[PDB]
């Protein structure tokens, strides 16, 4: 029920790295995950993995596993239920097959057997 | 299961701390002995209310106890698993508060109409 | 859906409450009547509030409110039995004593065991306990109260004190290690006492309590608001040594049936001053790691200056604490006289005739023989003016239960719980 | 219904007031403390008292509450109409003060020869 | 039957003495007065504990109260007929005084792993 | 009507020099004593 902001639309050239924030608030960051999704010009869209703002662990898939910086902070309380978390992103081998839209995901549940499904996103951000 | 202790699922889910109920139900119960003694009737005091209320309502001797009041979507209109699977006990009680009494009348005599409905069950 | 409500018994959910904690204690007697205090359990449990934040707020905290008459209930309550000192404000016939010029020799008219028959007897009274008439002299006490003489065989040492949630009710602490009073902690716990709390009565400098771990934090409310007192917290201690070195003698004078009034008798040996000592060096450290975390407040370029009290009281003035029985009052302008092998001395008095808080005095018995201390200051009291200035301060007592409080907060259980799911009951 | 209040039937039929019962259930239950703190435990040992008596009937948790023991016509020999619609609750009291202790021994083992039934039910 | 009174088959086997359970059941329950609201409230802490302890077992009502948890052979690997028709309960309470505290544990949660199973059941 | 219920069969450890009775009822009497003199005159102008 809150934002999760991204940075802007950065355009580097291949063999380089992009850095992607993805900033929360509105919900306690560490209650759910963090999804890494995006719809390239050449594909559809294509899950590359989520990560737990709690117990660190990363989930990713393996078309992108040897590609992917993902981290998190730590939530900044704000209340009782309130916080300000943040995400990263990274990706290694860059290509012009790697142009397209990302954004982040908060997962949909704390608990069951959808407790990781991007349900929350961000905004989008352009790539090379 | 861990024994996360007293209060130990106060921010977990609702299903998470519904597993965990009689941890919270064992720890509910000279000039300065008349403080002492005050909070000593007190607790005594605090305790029998919940049970008073269970008792009018059928629950008495129940952690987990069902009704027949059905849910009024104007209390809270979330979905089941964005519930027992999302929202904390502390949460739900934010929620609920202003209709928490409303609940506690629909209750009492959802008890009397229905040991009522046994009694002119048992009369023949 | 099919959704009823079903009532649910003992959740994990509390409120922000007021209720009356009692004490504990672990193991002849002190004021602080910790005997009285059930025993403590030796199995502290210390449960982990996984996920949990909570709102703490040491500035609105009642259990310091709370303690801090528990502790002016227990001094006015430890004095009922003890002699009351009202045939003592008679005119005494001081001369001061041979040697500067601060203890007096005082010799009254004094009433003894028979109603019918009188004593002269004499007796040693600091000048801070005495004033003049127009040489002819008077207790200090006699135009505003009587006083009640401490009876000699309770304790003034503060002894950890624990303070418990009756049941239904709960405590919770809060193990963040960079916590400053107020917001959100997000790492809780919930405990059914606190920890041992010495009930240390000081000024300006909080002597023998709780550290802080990491870094010295500072607390204050509206820290732009001079008016308010800034607590700060250190996180290694700095070494105190206090003395009074004259060696001094008791003397019992029956002045009624039972009532026997313990007189200073005479200073066996040199006369020497009272004081205290500091580590220059582990005081310039520490002053030095209280004025980093003063510019997170107040700017990387700014000057932070120290000087010593704006004048007032006697107590507040001076670092005035107990040091075995014997109420100091030490000036401590060697200490904050400062802008941003060692042994800093601190020349300090001693007062028999104490009112504290408030109305009624008590003269604490003189102590015998050679009398030193060695604590551990931990914490500060500071106050700015309003290029900006640090004095020391200490205009409360609670400010003290409170620099050891903030850690706590009192949370009602209230363990029912209604919500809805797809069950009901039969027919 | 009218929402009589506490006590509100006081002068009403038995059958009427007997409709009313969780309105009286729920309003059941320093020197001048002392005489406070006392009233305080007075009134949850007159709130235990009459729970001990009903859990040791097996009406622990009603309000209406059916039993075995059948009723002597030695107590009252009215008929039923001329009780329920005719007599208070104020009435019946008197007319039942003298023979209200032998019924209440009358409950309390027909309990344990109840509950001894049902033990020896469920040992095969 | 013989009324043996208030702790009357204290010193008859565990079999006489399970049947006169009520008795003791009902007997259960200025500076000086400080002294003598001191015991009347610990005399209602007391009670409610054993009911509270009652309560979360689902003996809530009960004199005699059955369960399921089976009888560990480690607590006392003595026959039926050497218990019932030999002890008395005070031997039986030293015998189990050990292992007193292992069996509170296991009718609590197989209370909540009973209530629970019965949550599931009304759930269609 | 003080009710003596006789506990057949019973065989209790008795020791009267253990007892705690007597430990509370010398305090009742000596609190009773101290009690009983609180408004009664205070003979101090008889010391002469
Ligand atoms: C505090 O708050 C946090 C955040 O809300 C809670 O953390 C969340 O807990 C829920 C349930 O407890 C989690 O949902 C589950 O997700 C697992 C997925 O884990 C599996 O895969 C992971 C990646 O492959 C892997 O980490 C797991 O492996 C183990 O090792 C890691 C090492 O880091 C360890 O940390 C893990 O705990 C694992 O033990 C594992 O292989 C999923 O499997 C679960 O589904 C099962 O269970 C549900 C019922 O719970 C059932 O319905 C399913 O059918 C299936 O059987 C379940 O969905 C969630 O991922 C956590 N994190 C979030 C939400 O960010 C935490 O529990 C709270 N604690 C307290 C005390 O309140
Ligand atoms: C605070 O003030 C009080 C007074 O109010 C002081 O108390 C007095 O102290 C003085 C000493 O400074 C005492 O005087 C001494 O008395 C001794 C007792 O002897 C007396 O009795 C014998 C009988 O056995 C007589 O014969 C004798 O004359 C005395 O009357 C004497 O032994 C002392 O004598 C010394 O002085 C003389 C003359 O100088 C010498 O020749 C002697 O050799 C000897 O050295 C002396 O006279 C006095 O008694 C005290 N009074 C009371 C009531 O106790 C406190 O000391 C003072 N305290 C402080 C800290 O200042
Ligand atoms: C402060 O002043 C007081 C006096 O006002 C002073 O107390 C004195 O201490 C000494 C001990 O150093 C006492 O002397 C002893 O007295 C007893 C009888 O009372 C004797 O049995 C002793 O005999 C032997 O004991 C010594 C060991 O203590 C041996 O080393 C020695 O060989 C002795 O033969 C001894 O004489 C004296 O009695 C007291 N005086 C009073 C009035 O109590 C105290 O020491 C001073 N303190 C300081 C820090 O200056
Ligand atoms: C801050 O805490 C300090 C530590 O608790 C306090 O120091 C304590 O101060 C009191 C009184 O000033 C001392 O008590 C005195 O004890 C000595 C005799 O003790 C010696 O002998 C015993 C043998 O039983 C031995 O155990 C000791 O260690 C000593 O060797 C006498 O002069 C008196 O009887 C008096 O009771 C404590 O001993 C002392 N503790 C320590 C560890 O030094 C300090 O007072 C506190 N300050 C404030 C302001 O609260
Ligand atoms: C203690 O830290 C909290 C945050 O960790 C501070 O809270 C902020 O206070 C300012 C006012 O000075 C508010 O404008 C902010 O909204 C508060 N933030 C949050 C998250 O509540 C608090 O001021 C600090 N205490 C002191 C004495 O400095
Ligand atoms: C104790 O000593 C002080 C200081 O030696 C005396 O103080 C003097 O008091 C007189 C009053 O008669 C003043 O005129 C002097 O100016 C004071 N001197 C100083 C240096 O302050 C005091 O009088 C002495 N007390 C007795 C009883 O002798
Ligand atoms: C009791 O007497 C003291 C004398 O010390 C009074 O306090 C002084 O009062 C004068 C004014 O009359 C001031 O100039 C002094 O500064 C005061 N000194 C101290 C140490 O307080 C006190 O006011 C008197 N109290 C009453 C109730 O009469
Ligand atoms: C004064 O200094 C230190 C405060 O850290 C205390 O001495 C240490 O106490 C801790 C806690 O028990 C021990 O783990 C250390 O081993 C102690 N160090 C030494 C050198 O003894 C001391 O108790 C403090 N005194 C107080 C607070 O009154
Ligand atoms: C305060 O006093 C204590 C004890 O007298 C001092 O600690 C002593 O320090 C010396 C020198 O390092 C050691 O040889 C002793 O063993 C220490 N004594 C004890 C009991 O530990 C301390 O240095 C003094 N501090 C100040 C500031 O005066
Ligand atoms: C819900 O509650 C409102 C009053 O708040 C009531 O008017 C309405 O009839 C209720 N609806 C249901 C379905 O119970
Ligand atoms: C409860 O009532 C208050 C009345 O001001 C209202 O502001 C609040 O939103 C209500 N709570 C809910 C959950 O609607
Ligand atoms: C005691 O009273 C007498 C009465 O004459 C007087 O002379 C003497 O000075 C008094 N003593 C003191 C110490 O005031
Ligand atoms: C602090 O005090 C100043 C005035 O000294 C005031 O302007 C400011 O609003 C206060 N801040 C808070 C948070 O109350
Ligand atoms: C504070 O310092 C000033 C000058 O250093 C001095 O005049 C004054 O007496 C001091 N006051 C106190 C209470 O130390
Ligand atoms: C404290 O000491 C300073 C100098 O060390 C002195 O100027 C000041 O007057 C003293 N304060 C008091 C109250 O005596
Ligand atoms: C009615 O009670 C009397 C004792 O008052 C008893 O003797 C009689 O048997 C009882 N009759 C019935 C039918 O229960
Ligand atoms: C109850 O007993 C008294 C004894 O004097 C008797 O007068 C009264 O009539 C009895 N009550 C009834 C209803 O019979
Ligand atoms: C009996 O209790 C022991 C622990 O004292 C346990 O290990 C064992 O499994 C139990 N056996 C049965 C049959 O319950
Ligand atoms: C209970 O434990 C104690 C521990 O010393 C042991 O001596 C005793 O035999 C145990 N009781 C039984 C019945 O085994």
């Amino acid at each position: 029920q809150g934002q999760l902001v991204q940075s802007g639309a950065t355009t580097t050239k291949p063999g380089s790295s992009v850095k992607i924030s993805c900033k929360t608030s509105g919900y306690r960051f560490n209650f759910y995950h963090i999804n890494w999704i995006r719809q390239t010009a050449g594909r559809g869209p294509e899950w590359m993995g989520w990560i737990s703002p709690y117990s660190g662990d990363k989930n990713l898939a393996p078309a992108f596993q040897d590609r992917v910086n993902m981290t998190t902070d730590t939530e900044v309380p704000v209340t009782s239920f309130t916080s300000t978390g943040a995400a990263y992103m990274e990706i290694r081998n860059l290509t012009s097959d790697d142009t397209g839209t990302y954004f982040c995901a908060k997962g949909l549940l704390r608990d069951g057997s959808s407790t990781w499904l991007p349900y929350l996103w961000g905004q989008g951000t352009l790539l090379t | 299961a861990v024994f996360l202790g007293f209060l130990g699922a106060a921010g977990s889910t609702m299903g998470a701390a519904s597993m965990t109920l009689t941890v919270q139900a064992r720890n509910l119960l000279t000039v300065w002995g008349i403080k002492q003694l005050q909070a000593r009737v007190l607790a005594v005091e605090r305790y029998l209310r919940d049970q008073q209320l269970l008792g009018i309502w059928g629950c008495s001797g129940k952690l987990i106890c069902c009704t027949n009041v059905p849910w009024n979507s104007s209390w809270s209109n979330r979905n089941l698993s964005e519930i027992w699977d999302n929202m904390t006990w502390l949460q739900w009680d934010k929620e609920i508060s202003n209709y928490t009494q409303i609940i506690y009348g629909l209750l009492e005599e959802s008890q009397n109409q229905q040991e009522k409905n046994e009694q002119d069950l048992l009369a023949l | 859906e099919n959704l009823w409500v079903t009532v649910y018994y003992g959740v994990p959910v509390w409120k922000d409450a007021e209720t009356t904690l009692f004490c504990a204690s672990d193991a002849k007697h002190n004021v602080w009547a910790t005997h009285a205090c059930v025993p403590t359990d030796p199995n502290p449990q210390e449960i982990h509030l996984e996920n949990v934040t909570e709102e703490f707020n040491m500035w609105k905290n009642n259990m310091v409110e709370q303690m801090h008459t528990d502790i002016i209930s227990l001094w006015d309550q430890s004095l009922k039995p003890c002699v009351k000192l009202t045939p003592l404000c008679v005119t005494l016939q001081c001369t001061n004593v041979t040697n500067r010029g601060e203890l007096k020799n005082c010799s009254f008219n004094m009433t003894t065991e028979l109603r019918d028959k009188k004593q002269k007897v004499y007796s040693l009274f600091y000048r801070l306990d005495v004033v003049q008439i127009n040489k002819e002299y008077r207790l200090i006490n006699c135009n505003t109260s009587a006083c009640t003489q401490a009876c000699p065989k309770v304790s003034f040492e503060p002894i950890p004190i624990h303070y418990c949630a009756p049941a239904g009710f709960a405590i919770l602490k809060c193990k963040d290690k960079k916590f400053n009073g107020t917001g959100p902690c997000p790492s809780v716990s919930t405990v059914q006492c606190t920890h041992g709390i010495k009930p240390v009565v000081s000024t300006q400098l909080l002597l023998n309590g709780s550290l802080a771990e990491e870094e010295v934090m500072i607390r204050s409310e509206n820290i732009t608001n001079n008016a308010k007192n800034i607590l700060v917290q250190f996180n290694t201690p700095v070494q105190i040594n206090c003395t009074r070195p004259n060696n001094m003698t008791r003397k019992s004078i029956r002045i009624g049936p039972g009532q026997a009034f313990y007189a200073l008798g005479d200073i066996i040996g040199d006369i020497r001053q009272p004081h205290c000592n500091v580590s220059k060096a582990t005081w310039n450290e520490t002053l030095g790691k209280v004025v980093k975390q003063l510019r997170k407040h107040f700017g990387n370029n700014t000057i932070i200056r120290f000087a010593n009290s704006s004048g007032g009281d006697l107590e507040v003035t001076t670092h005035s604490f107990n040091c075995g029985g014997e109420f100091f009052y030490c000036n401590t302008s060697g200490l904050f006289n400062s802008t941003w092998n060692d042994s800093i001395t601190l020349p300090c008095r001693i007062k028999q005739i104490i009112n504290m808080w408030q109305g009624q005095c008590m003269y604490a018995p003189p102590i015998q023989g050679v009398i030193r201390c060695v604590s551990n200051i931990t914490g500060l009291i500071l106050t700015r003016d309003g290029t900006e200035t640090f004095r020391p301060g200490g205009g409360d007592m609670r400010d003290n239960w409170r620099s050891e409080l903030y850690k706590y907060k009192v949370v009602k259980i209230e363990p029912l719980g209604v919500a809805p799911t797809r069950c009901k009951r039969r027919v």
